[PDB]
């Protein structure tokens, strides 16, 4: 299943390499230590509503 | 936007408004970064000289966080033609960078395969704009948004009098009388994925607005990611 199973548990981009899930993030985000979550590098990261 | 809801504070921060010499909004745009706006190529024929308004939600009131940006470079797709409305995409490079703040933030550009398998396969996307609130009407003074179901590609082709190319996609309702309209052109169609909004479309055209058995036609952003990436380096 990999990327077809809940986006491979990635926050954002899910890729398949050697029958394994590889997560990546858009610009302005850094991939977290767990290699799944995407952390904003600074204020106003892309795609976030400014509700606060 | 016909129907839908007003964009509340901080809800549609990627929305840009193209304004003519008379300071009236005529098309939308999407903030991609501090120097770049994504819009429709056909919007560039709607005004001789135009500027970009960001952080604007109400065109009657000055919003403080609201700013006017001049266009330095217009990057228009050479393949666009009024006969087909194919390749309805343009990138604008601004003279000064946008200050991101409440109501001003870029939408994410997804990667092609993931957008197609993951974003495009979600039930819905969100279209927003200052366009007409009824097929026959004036431009809205309020920024509106509307959740629009992704429309099956076959149903899309059958619904239309015109050729739906591979650079286009349908979204909207068959019966429910809510859709994007004139003046929303160039604006965002974004898809939410785990609380992150990715730009998936550019309001392109439609046969009327909110007509039964008809849909909003969007430029498919995935078909132009390399061209967009390239435009941002130049
Ligand atoms: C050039 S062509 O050879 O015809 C051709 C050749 C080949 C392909 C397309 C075309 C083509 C057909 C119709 C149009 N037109 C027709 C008139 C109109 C009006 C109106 F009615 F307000 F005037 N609004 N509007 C508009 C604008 C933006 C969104 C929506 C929308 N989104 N969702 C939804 O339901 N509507 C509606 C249009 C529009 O796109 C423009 C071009
Ligand atoms: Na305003
Ligand atoms: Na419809």
């Amino acid at each position: 299943k990999l990327c077809s199973l809940d986006n491979g548990d990635c926050d954002q981009f899910c890729h398949e390499e050697q029958n394994s899930v590889v997560c990546s993030c858009a610009r302005g985000y850094t991939l977290a230590d767990n290699g799944k979550a995407c952390i904003p590098t600074g204020p106003y990261p892309c795609g976030k509503q400014t509700l606060e | 936007i016909v129907g839908g809801q007003e964009c509340k504070d901080g809800e549609c921060p990627w929305q840009a408004l193209l304004i003519n010499e008379e300071n009236e909004g005529f098309c939308g745009g999407t903030i991609l970064s501090e120097f770049y706006i994504l819009t429709a190529a056909h919007c560039l024929y709607q005004a001789k000289r135009f500027k970009v308004r960001v952080g604007d939600r109400n065109t009657e009131q000055e919003e403080g966080g609201e700013a006017v940006h001049e266009v330095e470079v217009v990057i228009k797709h050479n393949r666009f033609t009024k006969e087909t409305y194919d390749f309805d995409i343009a990138v604008l490079r601004l003279k000064t960078p946008i200050t991101f703040r409440m109501n001003v933030a870029p939408a994410c550009l997804p990667e092609r395969d993931w957008a197609e398998s993951t974003l495009m396969t979600q039930k819905t996307g969100i279209v927003s704009g200052f366009g007409r609130t009824h097929e026959k009407g004036r431009q809205s003074t309020r920024l509106k948004m509307l959740e629009v179901p992704y429309v099956d590609r076959n149903s899309c082709k059958l619904s239309s009098s015109f050729i739906i190319t591979q650079n286009m996609f349908c979204a909207g309702y068959d019966t429910k009388q809510e859709d994007a309209c004139q003046g929303d052109s160039g604006g965002p169609h974004v898809t939410r994925f785990k609380d992150t909004y990715f730009v998936t479309g550019i309001v392109s055209w439609g046969e009327g607005c909110a007509r039964k058995g008809k849909y909003g036609i969007y430029t498919k952003v995935t078909a132009f990611l390399k061209w967009i990436d390239r435009s941002m380096k130049t």
